[PDB]
């Protein structure tokens, strides 16, 4: 059994492997989340828009349960592993607590798993960052963000992946209450933010909105085109 | 006994360049009949069938695990299994559970994939083979089946005569058995075709 | 033991340890395999360092079963490991299916073991290439299994010292209608092209595979062919 | 670097790690063993590195069994571990076969245990050398020495430590074969006083132990009064 | 002579396809400075080895390179002493086990093969080095007669008519090469002569060790100082 | 121990996995593998590397392996590594059938194998498998499908794709010749030949240098067959006239 | 089951009946009970039929490996040691009662091996439910160093006694003659019993059997 | 390259020394223990304006009578925090009583050096344990080396050197909780890069008779004036 | 089964019956219950045939290895200890009493009873089902200072008396005399056994 310590402290007090995992997240596709009144907006750069590709097979936005969705950035293979670990956690929680998990509860589990891979022998840290959204049992909107180190925070609006800083810098000046007033207004803030880094913004951007007691309702090419048209 | 909990009877007969396999269709728990179309004979190749009698749960489990093993074998070897090789495969599977056995006595019937020579055999619950030249029986009414087969079976029977023989053997044998019956299914395996017939039987 | 791999991928996409294992095979004693119409012949050069060695104490051509024979080129002690493992694999197969393992099935299992040593922790790959022959369902087989775990079916082939010339010689001499006796003659001739000085019946080993089974040719028999 | 691991042979066929462990033994103080007609006598020049230490501290003479004594040189912690291994081996033999383990067999077992730490990178070679002395009516007097590589031999006289060469010359002058334990004790004391350095390693304590006909086959520390005569005699000699 | 990475430190293949660590193990056999010679007769096998004991305080009887594996199998070790002892201990165990599970005494060639197979594992696994020794085995086989086998650090083993190991191995091989191309007294004399000629030394009874096995007396036997002297006087 | 550890599963300074990238380099030089999806089936066309005259033919194929009753795959990269993964795929499919008594859906099989590949790149200290695969299959949920997965553990569905030698050039040709939803097996076979002719550098395409397998539905059952020399030879003839 | 063996002047003769029964009903009228272990070593099995079959197959396999490595002919003593060490391990649960016979370098050897792992080397033995009857024939007429034909007749009479006296035995007598030169497996050496000729008979015509459904599938 | 349990020439474990370096990059946390109780104040150090301040938890409850402030790698602290919570509840179950501050700190400290090649490295965090038991208000401090000690006043984190100086110049044995709460906030504001409001800091107290109490926004504003 | 061993000045005499039984049937009427563990060390078997055979083989193996390691002939006490160890460790599973007798250069002729894991050295020992009927006989007939011939005669008589009375004993009498000179085997057939009151 491979028991070599992979993640260790560096002279300046940094965890080299964790910083290298963060570098991998930077090369990942841009993802943007924005909190709304009674719906959460998630925008991911589709990038790979080949004409010989079966689009449905490579979705970045996924469902963790019936009430929680999530987007990721970085190593896509690492992401698929974490998503499936969380799915099992949600099932376990419904069979021992007789109630669906809250947004923070699944974020905590995911963040805790990421932290465990930075202090375990024989393994490298996960090379991804995630944006978790949804609504709690009552009906309040949430937006969390976990990173490779295992730390997570709640946000009003956030971006991850390539050129995350640029989308984050632009998000401060464009996030307000009027902007997230109506459901169709929550889709406007996201797209603009994505447009600051996404090449040929239009058919290179995937979309998804999580409403109240409503399933993963992915938007469609023409649906998104409407907003793009007006803009 | 555990072998009479669900009932059932299976028999295989050798003919001239052909084989026949038959079984009852009753699925019941003790005295109560549940269904009258329970499957006991499973295909294990183009001209190779296996009949399982005994505990219903083990009948399904053995058939499924055997299918799992045979499928992997066919992919790896790139060929159809020989009747005799399947018998060994089944014996190995049953012997693994020497102390905590599957309660089923399988009956194999088929023609070799290259020479089309008829083959029949019967194994016990532990996995001991009994390759014969005439017939093999298994189930709650084995004594009745032996009687019918011993006096009716003839060498070198053609497909039509073989069908009549195995049909009469099973019908009269299951009629003297309380937990076996509710219909009889018969498979006549020839080199060029497989014929499946359901017989008109008593439903009491 | 070490739990990490010793064979890894280099920048250009190669696995140098496997390539180095192939260099050990290439510097080994020459081995030839020829598939005839009714049998297979395995011939190898077995030149001892001196006359002090007892020729009939160790063999290079080994039976795996009654219908399967083996020969190698490369590291002798590594070859012993595989021979023992091949015999074990053949017996396991026989215990389950009650029939002699088909040559192709045995080669696949032996190649799988060799593949394991190119990825498993703390070990180097085997430094040997194998030539496997057999007779299944009224038909002869000839396979080659190398250090990486890859295996090929051949009509005729050569390994070890000067194998490239041996293969070219075989291409201009081998025909599909060849018979075992004729195959044995051209097999010895192939070894003669790369041989040093004086091929006797004590410095070469020959194995044959037909319907009767696989057997190592006796020195008396080899003398007659020479 | 060909000398970083015990599982690495150097180009000229040497295991440098095992040789580095032997250097540690050569830095230690001298211990000698003499086999006579009646038994075996052990003598150690135990250096007193501080006045704060009690007399008898850090002893280098052990009892590994009722009839077996052990004299060590080198890393004391490594040596103590080896003494425990030997004790367990003797006890195990008594349980399995019902009688006192023969010295030669005990020396073989311990040596192979020592040899096991010279083949891998996972462990390092022991940094000590030791002698095994014993006496029984059946076997007579026996004296074996095992070094860090695991090689063990029987001796008539042996010395280990820094002044092993100078001590050996002194031991060769004696005719121990026809001598008895009583007269050999004084000689052992004498040799240790001769090989002891004064300029360096000032202040030492003499440790003596023996096993033979005089102790009825029981290995024990030489009686104080008998050690007094030896110490007296050795002081006058040099 | 090309090298790459850690090929001179662990048992991994070098660019040429060589195992440097195994080659270094062969050089470790010569570190002891001794030479051994084994000769097979018509109905006997003889092993002779150099016996150097210049320490003087050493108990001569405990200094030996001849070992009894079983009642009918003897052997001579050459190379690192501690490595040799463990190999001898392993061989004794292998023989005892074979007898226990198969009901008969292990054939000399089977024992040599078993030891060679254990040695092979060290050349393929990186965590442990090969033993720096060489083992020569002798014994009488019911049908084949007298056997002489030898296995080395590489895991290679073979049967011989006559063989040698150690410092003067090459010259012993040459000397015996001509002779081979014999009664008990002739086989013994041949072995002693080879050793004496390649070492340029007029041997004395306590300077050599002799082990034998014959068809008449299969039990492995060590000659005494008086028995060796008789042969030494007949050679002179 | 630490001195010899090659550290195969660690991040490099720029967040890259060297072993995975080096394994991708090996796959790029291997034989060309192309997959095309049509309306009435799927096909696999792979260039053969074993072309020596003294080689014998006695297997189903060389690079095309049947996985179960409704699925086949093609490999590119280390041959012996592919044998390990192909055997694992067969077991995964049989285990699913034992549990649900139904054939495993195509995408589920690919995902299970990708999980094993991902695991090698994260822990264990072993070198990754140097294989890239193309899957063709039919299931009751999505009908005819085509998938491609690589050493990193990533996979994707495609209408037409290519892996191995000159796959980048093969993909370019496919983009300008593949008609979404207007392709047929006969029309897909011609495109395969066309693409294969360009990527390969040996003038005469040759029937002996390639292997083609098709997957179709016949009378409620999946049929997978490797085209024979005659059929392949005829296809090459068509291209000449084309 | 009646199995028996004797050592004669030049070798070993093994014998068995051919009846296999399920409780009190005859399942197989021609079960082969003498099994090949090696070219010059055979085994007769009594007791639990699946245990005998598996045990002898495992032994033959291990003995073949052994002979491939050593390059020599297997000894009868090795077969007895492998078998008895396996049976003792299972503490009698593997119900294999065997008669092991063979010829090796040391001459002909006969052993009986029992389910718990005990064994005995003897010049004649019998096992199975008909063992007392066969043993009575041997005790009454065995002599040492018999000729091949006298030993064949004696073993046949011993198996025949079990066939006629024990309800668990029947069918034919099979024999295995092993010598230094050859092995003669005489499956069906004697056929002392046979079904009666049968006076009348029964006949079923064309559509005597009423059929409900029918599917034909062509191959 | 060395192993994780390698000693340096000056007698120190490299990894433990590097873990202490990580504590210096963390937010400043202040602990003050007086006769009326213990107060814990930690700088939230919010990186961006879009980040929710409430999601940042540097001060947590271990049990009703024990509070805990963390500094350094926050993700590593969670493992220790949960361990501490489990320890006290296990203690309650077994002995039907509350665990003392010292005992809890001792139990958490015993997990610091448990790493090798199971943790593969030491924790990169420093902890401040404040609570009340039979000995009254108690403040303990634990670092990555597994060393824990009782303290009257202690600062950990990025500006711990500056905070300590102020602390030792303004701390006395008679000072009440109100003074401690005010004093600790005064020092926090002085070493904080950003402006000290009621949303960018965390404060909690534990007094005899009262449970662990995290000050609310309103309560901070009142005290902040 | 009836086994007996007697110590004499310079060696031991060990003997037994030859009957193997399965209920009322005699499965082997000429079985050899005297088994050599080493050149001068023997053991008599009683109880379960499988257990005794397995134990004897395990011990012979352990003693053989031990002898080659120590470079000398094993002591009789060592052989008894090895047998005692195995017998005590597996007392719950084994049903066999392995009586040990032999000669060594240190203690001469020694007889050890090791039934159930308990080791006891005696001048003479008797075991097996048939030994119960000869207790009175051996207690009244045994005399110290008996010669090997007398010991052989004493052993033959006792075994013969037990064979006549005990249903589980019978057949022939196996006899072995062990000394420094070696092992001497002897078989007293049915028609040559001592005769006593029979009708
Ligand atoms: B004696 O009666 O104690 C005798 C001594 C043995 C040979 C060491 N034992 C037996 O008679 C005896 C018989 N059996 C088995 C009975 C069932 C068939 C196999 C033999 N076990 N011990």
């Amino acid at each position: 059994s491979y028991d070599r310590a992979i993640t260790v402290f560096s002279p300046d007090g940094h965890l080299f492997q964790v910083e290298y995992a963060q570098e991998a997240v930077k090369k990942g596709s841009t993802a943007v989340g924005v909190r709304g009144k009674d719906i959460v907006v998630l925008g991911v750069e589709k990038k790979s828009v080949a004409k010989l590709q079966d689009e449905r097979t490579v979705r970045k936005i996924c469902a963790l349960d019936d009430n929680v969705c999530m987007a990721f950035a970085g190593l896509t293979a690492d992401a698929r592993i974490v998503i499936n670990r969380a799915r099992v956690e949600c099932q376990s929680h419904r069979l021992t607590v007789e109630d669906p998990v809250t947004v923070e509860y699944i974020t905590r589990y995911i963040a805790s798993l990421k932290q465990r891979y930075t202090q375990s022998n024989g393994r490298r840290p996960f090379g991804i960052s995630a944006l978790i959204v949804g609504f709690d049992f009552d009906g309040t909107p949430r937006l969390y963000q976990t990173d490779p180190s295992g730390t997570y925070h709640a946000w009003k609006a956030n971006a991850i992946g390539r050129g995350a800083k640029s989308v984050r810098e632009f998000l401060e000046k464009n996030y307000t209450d009027e902007a997230i007033e109506t459901d169709d207004l929550t889709i406007k803030l996201v797209i603009k933010a994505l447009l600051e880094v996404v090449q040929s913004g239009g058919k290179n951007i995937e979309l998804a909105v999580m409403r109240r007691d409503q399933p993963l309702k992915i938007l469609n090419p023409e649906e998104i085109e409407k907003y793009v048209a007006e803009i | 006994s555990i072998m009479s909990y669900n009932g059932g009877a299976v028999m295989a007969m050798k003919g001239k360049n052909c084989v026949a396999i038959a079984a009852d269709r009753r699925f019941g728990i003790q005295a109560q009949m549940v269904t009258t179309d329970f499957q006991k004979i499973f295909p294990m190749g183009d001209r190779l069938y296996i009949g399982l009698a005994g505990l219903a749960t083990d009948v399904q489990t053995v058939a499924q695990r055997l299918k799992f093993r045979l499928n992997l074998y066919e992919l790896k070897e790139g060929r159809q299994i020989k009747p005799y090789t399947l018998m060994s495969m089944v014996a190995n599977l049953l012997y693994e559970k020497r102390f905590g056995p599957y309660y089923t006595e399988p009956v194999i019937a088929g023609l070799d994939p290259k020479t089309f020579k008829p083959f029949i055999c019967s194994l016990d619950l532990i996995g001991c083979p009994m390759v014969t030249d005439d017939f093999v029986v298994s189930g709650t009414c084995s004594e009745q089946m032996y009687g019918m087969c011993e006096s009716l079976w003839e060498p070198n029977m053609d497909p039509e005569h073989l069908f009549e023989t195995i049909s009469q053997a099973m019908l009269n044998a299951v009629d003297r058995d309380a937990v076996s019956g509710m219909g009889v299914i018969v498979h006549i395996i020839e080199k060029d075709k497989i014929t499946t017939r359901t017989l008109k039987a008593r439903m009491d | 033991g070490y739990s990490f791999s010793l064979t890894t991928f280099s920048p250009s996409g190669k696995l140098v340890q496997i390539e180095y294992a192939l260099a050990a095979v290439a510097g080994g004693a020459p081995s030839v395999g020829i598939k005839a119409a009714n049998g297979v012949v395995l011939a190898t050069e077995k030149k001892q360092k001196s006359i002090l060695y007892d020729e009939r104490s160790v063999h290079k051509v080994e039976p795996i079963t009654k219908h399967i024979g083996l020969v190698y080129s490369g590291m002798g002690p590594d070859y012993r490991v595989l021979v023992h493992r091949a015999r074990k694999l053949a017996q396991q197969y026989y215990l389950v299916y009650q029939e002699p393992i088909p040559t192709a099935q045995l080669v696949q299992r032996v190649a799988s073991v060799m593949q394991e040593y190119t990825q498993s922790g703390g070990v180097r790959p085997f430094g040997v290439s194998l030539l496997i022959c057999g007779w299944n369902e009224g038909r002869p087989y000839l396979f080659q299994s190398d250090p990486s775990g890859a295996y090929f079916a051949w009509k005729a082939t050569a390994m070890g010292k000067n194998y490239v010339n041996g293969k070219t010689f075989l291409e201009k001499r081998y025909n599909e209608d060849l018979e075992l006796e004729d195959a044995i003659h051209t097999a010895i001739l192939t070894l003669k092209e790369s041989f040093e000085g004086q091929m006797t019946e004590d410095n070469i080993e020959v194995g044959i595979c037909n319907e009767a089974g696989f057997r190592r040719l006796t020195p008396t028999e080899v003398k007659d062919y020479l | 670097g060909y000398d970083l691991s015990a599982s690495t042979f150097s180009p000229d066929g040497r295991v440098f790690q095992v040789e580095y462990a032997m250097k540690a033994v050569e830095n230690s103080s001298t211990a000698i063993g003499i086999r006579c007609k009646d038994g075996v006598v052990f003598g150690v020049e135990k250096l007193v590195l501080s006045k704060l230490y009690e007399e008898g501290s850090n002893k280098r003479l052990f009892n590994v069994d009722r009839h077996v004594g052990m004299a060590v040189a080198g890393l004391l912690a490594d040596a103590r571990s080896l003494a425990d291994i030997a004790r367990e081996e003797a006890s195990n033999f008594r349980s399995n076969f019902g009688y006192n383990i023969p010295l030669k067999h005990l020396a073989d077992r311990v040596a192979m245990y020592v040899h096991a730490y010279t083949l891998y990178s996972a462990v390092r070679p022991f940094g000590c050398s030791f002698m095994l002395g014993s006496y029984s009516v059946n076997d007579g007097a026996q004296l074996y020495m095992i070094d860090p590589s695991g090689v063990s031999y029987g001796y008539w006289g042996c010395a280990i430590g820094k002044a092993r060469q100078a001590a050996k010359t002194e031991i060769e002058k004696l005719q121990m074969k026809e001598m008895t334990c009583r007269d050999i004790v004084k000689e052992v004391a004498k040799i240790i006083y001769i090989v002891h350095d004064e300029v360096k390693d000032k202040a030492f304590e003499l440790e003596l132990s023996w096993v033979g006909e005089i102790t009825k086959g029981r290995h024990e520390i030489v009686p104080k009064d008998i050690r007094e005569e030896a110490e007296k005699y050795a002081k006058e000699s040099l | 002579g090309s090298s790459a990475g850690f090929d001179r430190h662990i048992t991994i293949f070098s660019p040429e396809g060589r195992l440097y660590q195994v080659e270094y193990a062969f050089k470790a056999i010569n570190q002891g400075g001794l030479t051994s010679v084994a000769v097979r007769g018509k109905d006997c096998a003889v092993i002779v080895t150099q016996k150097k004991v210049p320490d003087k305080l050493l108990d001569s009887s405990t200094v030996t390179h001849l070992f009894k594996i079983t009642e009918n199998i003897g052997c001579v070790m050459t190379g690192m002493t501690a490595d040799s002892r463990s190999q001898v201990q392993r061989a004794r165990y292998e023989a005892a086990n074979w007898k226990y599970k198969y009901g008969y005494e292990i054939p000399v060639d089977m024992l040599c093969k078993r030891i060679a197979d254990i040695s092979q594992v060290y050349t393929q696994n990186a965590e442990m080095r090969p033993l720096g020794c060489c083992m020569i085995l002798i014994g009488i086989d019911e049908e084949q007669g007298p056997q002489v086998y030898k296995c080395d650090p590489a895991g290679y083993y073979c049967g011989f008519k006559a063989t040698a190991a150690g410092v003067k191995q090459t010259e012993s091989t040459s000397f015996l090469e001509k002779k081979v191309k014999w009664t008990f007294e002739q086989t013994v004399e041949t072995a002693i002569t080879c050793l004496s000629t390649v070492l340029s030394i007029d041997f004395k009874p306590s300077e050599i060790e002799v082990g034998v096995v014959t068809v008449e007396n299969p039990k492995f036997r060590i000659l005494s100082e008086a028995e060796i002297d008789a042969h030494l006087v007949a050679l002179a | 121990s630490r001195r010899y550890d090659s550290r195969t599963t660690i991040f490099s300074p720029e967040g890259r996995l060297y072993q995975v990238e080096y394994a991708m380099e090996a796959i790029g030089h291997a034989g060309t593998c192309l997959g095309i999806l049509a309306n009435d089936g799927v096909l696999l066309a792979a260039e053969r590397r074993n072309i020596h005259k003294l080689l014998d033919e006695v297997f189903f194929s060389e690079k095309i392996y049947k996985l179960n009753e409704d699925m086949a795959c093609s490999v590119a990269g280390i041959t012996s590594d592919a044998n390990v993964l192909t055997n694992e795929l067969r077991l995964i499919a049989q285990r699913y059938l034992l549990q649900y008594q139904e054939p495993i859906p195509c995408e589920q099989l690919v995902t299970a194998l990708c999980d094993i590949k991902q695991a090698y790149t994260q822990f264990g200290g072993k070198r990754p498998f140097g294989v890239s695969l193309l899957y063709i299959g039919w299931d009751k949920h999505y009908g005819f499908q085509l998938y491609q997965s690589d050493p990193s553990g990533n996979y994707g569905g495609w209408k037409a794709t290519c892996i191995g030698n000159n796959s980048a050039a093969a993909v370019s040709m496919l983009k300008q010749d593949y008609k979404e939803g207007e392709m047929t097996l006969k029309s897909a076979l011609a495109l395969a030949i066309k693409v294969l002719n360009k990527t390969m550098d040996v003038s005469k395409l040759s029937a002996e240098k390639v292997e083609i397998a098709t997957l179709t539905r016949e009378n409620g059952k999946t049929v997978i067959r490797v085209l024979k020399q005659k059929e392949v030879e005829q296809l090459i003839k068509n291209h000449e006239e084309e | 089951t009646t199995i028996a063996g004797l050592v004669f002047r030049d070798g070993v003769i093994l014998g068995a009946d051919t009846r296999a029964t399920n409780d009190s009903v005859v399942m197989d009228k021609n079960c082969e009970k003498i099994h090949f272990i090696a070219p010059k070593i055979y085994c007769c099995g009594a007791g639990v039929a699946a245990d005998a079959e598996m045990t002898t197959r495992m032994a033959a396999s291990n003995m073949e490996l052994h002979s491939l490595s050593t390059g020599r002919e297997p000894r009868v003593t090795t077969v007895t040691r492998l078998l008895r060490q396996t049976l003792f391990r299972y503490r009698g649960h593997v119900g294999a009662s065997l008669l092991v016979g063979g010829v090796d370098f040391s001459g002909p050897q006969l052993y009986s091996v029992h389910p718990h792992g005990s064994y005995s080397r003897l010049p004649f033995t019998a096992l199975g439910s008909g063992q007392d009857a066969a043993l009575a024939v041997l005790e009454d007429r065995f002599q040492p160093n018999m000729t091949l034909e006298a030993a064949q007749e004696l073993l046949v009479e011993a198996i025949t006694a079990g066939i006629l006296g024990d309800l668990g035995s029947g069918g034919s007598v099979d024999a295995c003659v092993i010598t230094g030169t050859g092995a003669k497996l005489l499956r069906t050496l004697s056929s002392p019993t046979k079904p009666t000729e049968r006076p009348s008979q029964y006949y079923f015509a064309p559509g005597t059997t009423a059929v409900q459904s029918q599917t034909v599938k062509p191959l | 390259d060395r192993g994780v349990n390698t000693f340096s020439p000056e007698g120190r474990l490299f990894q433990v020394e590097y873990a202490i370096e990580a504590i210096k990059l963390g937010s400043t946390a202040i602990g003050i223990q007086t006769s009326e109780g213990v107060c814990l104040a930690v700088e939230k150090r919010i990186t961006s304006p879009l980040m929710e301040p409430s999601s940042i938890e540097k001060i947590v409850e271990i049990d009703a009578h024990i509070g805990c402030a963390m500094s350094g790698l926050i993700a590593d602290a969670k493992t220790l925090i949960d361990k501490a919570r489990v320890e006290t509840q296990n203690h309650w179950f077994t002995y039907n009583e509350t665990m003392t501050v010292e005992s809890v700190t001792q139990a958490v400290s015993n997990l610091a050096l448990q790493f090798g090649e199971a943790m593969s490295r030491p924790f990169g965090v420093a902890l401040l344990f404040g609570g009340v038991d039979e000995k009254g208000p108690q403040l303990f401090h634990m670092d990555p080396s597994g060393t824990f000690v009782q303290c009257d006043a202690r600062a950990i984190g990025s500006a711990s050197e500056g905070a300590q100086s102020s602390l030792q110049e303004v701390y006395h044995k008679s000072m009440t909780l109100k003074e401690a709460i005010k004093s600790s906030l005064i020092i926090l504001k002085q070493v904080m890069e950003e402006k000290l409001n009621a949303t960018n800091i965390e404060l909690a107290t534990v007094q005899p008779g009262q449970n662990f109490h995290m000050f609310t926004k309103e309560e901070l504003e009142e005290v902040i004036k | 089964t009836t086994i007996m061993a007697v110590e004499f000045d310079g060696g031991v005499v060990v003997g037994s019956d030859s009957r193997v039984s399965a209920g009322e049937a005699v499965v082997n009427r000429a079985f050899n219950k005297l088994s050599p563990l080493h050149q001068h060390i023997y053991c008599a078997l009683s109880g379960s045939a499988a257990d005794a055979q397995a134990m004897a083989d395990m011990a012979a193996y352990q003693l053989e290895l031990h002898g080659l390691e120590l470079e000398e002939p094993p002591l009789v006490l060592a052989a008894a200890n090895v047998v005692r160890n195995i017998s005590y460790k597996y007392r719950e599973d084994l049903s066999a009493h392995l009586m040990i007798a032999g000669w060594d250069r240190r203690d001469g002729g020694q007889v050890y009873g090791t039934m159930g894991g308990m080791l006891t050295r005696q001048p003479f020992a008797i075991g097996g089902s048939g030994s119960t009927y000869i207790y009175g006989y051996v207690d009244a007939a045994y005399k110290p200072g008996m010669s090997p011939e007398e010991c052989r005669s004493f052993t033959t008589n006792a075994i013969a008396l037990a064979m006549n009375r005990d249903g589980s004993s019978g057949g022939v009498i196996h006899l072995v005399t062990i000394t420094a000179a070696g092992v001497d085997y002897q078989v007293i057939l049915g028609n040559e056994l001592p005769k006593f009151y029979d009708e």
